[PDB]
């Protein structure tokens, strides 16, 4: 069964906002949560945030004030937004669903949209 | 939070050996661990979840064992499609922190 | 069910009335009139349905997969039979259209 | 000898459920207890074997006194008198010692001097439903069940003292009567964490031995 | 064999009934029976080797199921009984053992020690929530403590046979059947803020097979309401 | 006086029934009676001085009316009877005369001499289409020829008393009541492509009043289906 996919802006200027939308297929947002993982060549993989199936979110401590993840159960989409975009954010951003048999692990991942923050 | 120190940083084997990759946690996580495999420039895949259980389509060569703060993963016989990167992740409590990472060269 | 004796499974046999649409999903095929067919118990399911001169659908759905033991093939097949249950009432004979 | 395991002989016992202190002069000395079943950890386990209970209630109070250190000049006090007010579910609630809710008419309260038999009183089965509910899988906030609410008890002095302070303790005793039980349940394994809900931390099933043989 | 209700038919060949009573009937109530008494078959779950268990909340699982979901929203009160058919189909080369319980008033506990679990974590509408064989971490937002050996209710999981149950042992048996009456303190209660039952399926002896057999055994749960009556004009 | 059906009640104090027969009953048909037998009261039209007439198509006017609109779409065939209550309330200072007919199979004619009238011009769903006292022009797209003195059916409007009718004369009478059976060639017919009845209200002697009285007399039409049965499983 076919799974989620995303579409992003590609590249941003510094001190600008980033907005990626991950759209899903075949499952509902009332039964699963979606995690946001950032793969970096310098610092490795890191977990940015999550929105649970109830509507509650829980973000990382270092990216607390800059992040905001929301979703819609009807159109089956999740929107997340990061702001002020410094030089370390040159990475690729994944969306991946959680709750693999109720164990809170990543089932299947998006294709990933690599961003470049420089001019 | 809690940091996952994964050792060794890299390995160089051939086809058909027994390898062991360990990662140690800062405190107890009560077997809340997941293992991943990432190939060259693609999305990582779930390999072993809850530190013993295998995934859906993962073959029976892989094995994970451990409890408490010490965990390990084993491949009894390597193949040509089994090299790449391997990471370990706890999902005990936010913030979830991945491991450092290890690589297999298959020389 | 023209398959092995070691294979089990379950099937839906949904019938939509004239006027109602074809079900596009197993769940609203379950909400219409249906018969759940257990393969491991019985090997033949009989269904009665009126037929008049939309006019109905006899869609059939998977309930569960086909569980099978070792050294048994999994690809089985199903035959379909048709007959006349009660008395038809024919009238106004004509010639057949299956001719030149 | 099979009769001492009956429900009447298993649940109709007396237990010390509450213990509070109050003094007369301190302008906020009066006791308070919301009547419930989840107070003491032992009686909670003996009632959590069943789901629906239905009992009358019979309470006994053992009130005693203690002389606080006064200033000087030959303190001598008469015999004290206490008032134990019972508020039904949905009644007026006092907040101070001198309040209108003590002098009301629909709250039955007992009056008791010191040096006599302790003041028993008996509360009937008050509910809209046909039984109490020890467990509730549903919302009202999750798992509250506002239907089994038995009331509140209030204690205070009715003497004003000018020369010496007096504090007093009270031990409320609890005794069901004519008990009926339905829908038996497995006994709780984990320890009790909170009073309101059924929260726990997971523990092993049985204490461990060395090997199977 | 081949029992039918309304416009649906299942096929059987031992039934354990409630606490000894059969479900029966009692402003004035109305009694609808044609459009409710039918077999609502939920979708099938997969029993793998490393499985842990499933649970459904019973007057929540049929909340979108046909006209029974319309009588839950249009009417305020109501009372029902149930008839639960569980049947899993495996060959003679598989092995395992399930425990099928129907717990009344299964109040569960949150993983966070101060809160109560939120609404989406207790019950899935016609979708099974799953057990785990580990602990659930405490510092999260709000989730159910779902370690399987304590059954989510703080009680030892071996003693869950006191509720009305039935064993499914793949060596000898194949299916289970429960008939459950209406067990509540009030004679007619709301159907949206209260789940008076809970259907649990727990694998004690886990599944096993040799290499070559099909690696899953599907379970099918079929519920049919008996003796339903509501409150309205 | 104060007759009730289902969960609705009207108030009356002479009834003309059909062609002499009372409406009665006859794959196999199903017979629903609780959720259909009630009074569906359409909204009230205004009778002014320069009025011309109104018409409704009868198994089209109740197409959005409650559960009767659900049985028209979910079931394919069906047959019904009707019970039409017409009552207009005027004082003793008004005057006029209405003719209340229930025509079976009232096939109407288009204003354009080559086409047939389109769907939206023949029947309004619970909204009255109106007559005119002039001609409708021919060169338009598609409309109904609705000169009132030919009744839209090419027939002299004085002779419309042969169908079952009733007079409402404001000097002596106030209301009318018709009971109409199922009149069709086939014993059970479709309810979307066929309107077997037509309710007409035509003012012969038009309204009059002095200066000061209320310049309109509202008419209220209340329909209730009798002995309905459909075709389905």
């Amino acid at each position: 069964q076919v799974q989620l996919k995303q579409s992003g802006p590609g590249l941003v200027q510094p001190s600008q906002s980033l907005s990626i939308t991950c759209t899903v297929s075949g499952f509902s947002l009332t039964n699963y949560g979606v995690h946001w993982v950032r793969q970096s060549p310098g610092k490795g993989l890191e977990w940015l945030g999550v929105i649970w199936r109830g509507g509650s979110t829980d973000y990382n401590a270092a990216f607390m004030s800059r992040l905001s993840i929301t979703k819609d159960n009807s159109k089956s989409q999740v929107f997340f937004k990061m702001n002020s975009l410094q030089a370390d954010d040159t990475a690729i951003y994944y969306c991946a669903k959680g709750d693999y048999y109720g164990y809170d692990a990543m089932d299947s991942w998006g294709q990933g949209t690599s961003v470049t923050v420089s001019r | 939070d809690i940091q996952m120190t994964q050792s060794p940083a890299s390995l160089s084997v051939s086809v058909g050996e027994t390898v062991t990759i360990t990662c140690r946690a800062s405190e107890n996580v009560y077997r809340n661990l997941a293992w991943y495999q990432q190939k060259q420039g693609k999305s990582p895949q779930l390999l072993v979840y809850a530190a013993t259980n295998l995934a859906d389509g993962v073959p029976s060569r892989f094995s994970g064992s451990g409890s408490g703060t010490q965990y390990s993963l084993k491949i009894n016989s390597l193949q040509s499609e089994d090299f790449g990167s391997y990471f370990c992740q706890h999902f005990w409590s936010p913030v979830f922190t991945f491991g450092a990472g290890t690589k297999l060269e298959l020389k | 069910f023209c398959g092995s004796a070691m294979a089990t499974g379950k099937f839906l046999l949904a019938y939509s009335p004239p006027g109602a649409g074809v079900p596009k999903n197993r769940k609203d095929a379950m909400l219409g009139t249906h018969v759940i067919w257990d393969v491991g118990l019985q090997s033949s399911c009989v269904l009665c349905v009126p037929w008049i001169s939309a006019a109905g659908y006899v869609t059939c759905w998977y309930q569960t997969n086909i569980v099978v033991p070792a050294d048994v093939q999994s690809s089985c097949d199903i035959l379909c039979f048709v007959s006349a249950c009660n008395d038809f009432s024919v009238r106004m004979l004509k010639d057949t259209p299956f001719i030149r | 000898s099979r009769s001492e395991s009956s429900i009447e002989n298993f649940l109709c016992r007396s237990a010390c459920v509450y213990y509070a202190t109050y003094t007369n002069n301190s302008k906020k000395g009066f006791a308070e207890w919301v009547i419930n079943t989840r107070q003491v950890a032992q009686l909670r386990r003996k009632l959590e074997l069943f789901t629906y209970l239905r009992f009358d209630l019979e309470l006994t109070f053992v009130i005693t006194s203690a002389q606080q250190p006064s200033t000087a000049s030959s303190v001598d006090a008469p015999v004290q008198t206490h008032q134990i007010m019972y508020v039904p579910p949905g009644g007026p609630v006092p907040t101070k010692v001198k309040d209108y809710a003590w002098q009301t008419s629909t709250n039955p309260s007992v009056f008791w001097t010191e040096g006599n038999a302790p003041p028993r009183m008996s509360i009937p089965f008050i509910s809209i439903g046909n039984a109490y509910s020890c467990f509730y899988d549903g919302w009202t906030v999750y798992g509250i069940n506002t239907l089994n609410n038995m009331g509140t008890l209030y204690m205070r002095h009715v003497n004003e003292a000018g020369q010496g302070p007096i504090k007093s303790t009270v031990r409320i005793y609890f005794k069901p009567k004519h008990v009926k039980a339905w829908v038996p349940r497995p006994p709780r394994l984990c320890q009790y964490e909170k009073q309101k809900n059924v929260n726990f931390s997971p523990i092993g099933v049985t204490t461990s031995r060395t090997d199977i043989i | 064999r081949s029992i039918t209700l309304g416009n649906s038919t299942i096929t059987t060949q031992n039934v354990v009934v409630g606490y000894g009573v059969w479900p029966e009937y009692l402003d004035q109530p109305t009694q609808p029976d044609v459009a409710t008494c039918r077999f609502y078959t939920l979708e099938s779950v997969q029993w793998m080797k490393n499985s842990a268990g499933w649970w459904w909340k019973l007057p929540d699982a049929l909340s979108q199921m046909g006209l029974f979901g319309q009588n839950m929203q249009y009417h305020y009160l109501g009372r029902t009984g149930y008839t639960i058919h569980v049947q899993c189909n495996a060959s003679k080369f598989h092995q395992g053992c399930l425990l099928v319980v129907c717990v009344p008033e299964a109040e569960m506990g949150c993983s966070n020690l101060n809160n109560t679990p939120e609404f989406s974590e207790l019950s899935g509408g016609d979708s099974a929530r799953m057990f785990t064989d580990t602990q659930v971490g405490e510092s999260n937002a709000k989730k159910v403590q779902t370690a399987v050996w304590n059954a989510g209710m703080g009680v030892g999981v071996g003693n869950l046979t006191i509720f009305p149950h039935q064993w499914i042992n793949l060596r000898t048996n194949n299916s289970a059947t429960l008939v459950m009456p209406y067990i509540n303190s009030v004679p007619m209660d709301n159907m949206f803020r209260h789940n008076n039952l809970t259907l649990m399926i727990i694998p004690f002896v886990p599944l096993n097979y040799s290499e070559g057999s099909s690696p899953y055994v599907p379970i099918t749960v079929t519920i049919a309401p008996m003796c339903a009556e509501y409150n309205g004009l």
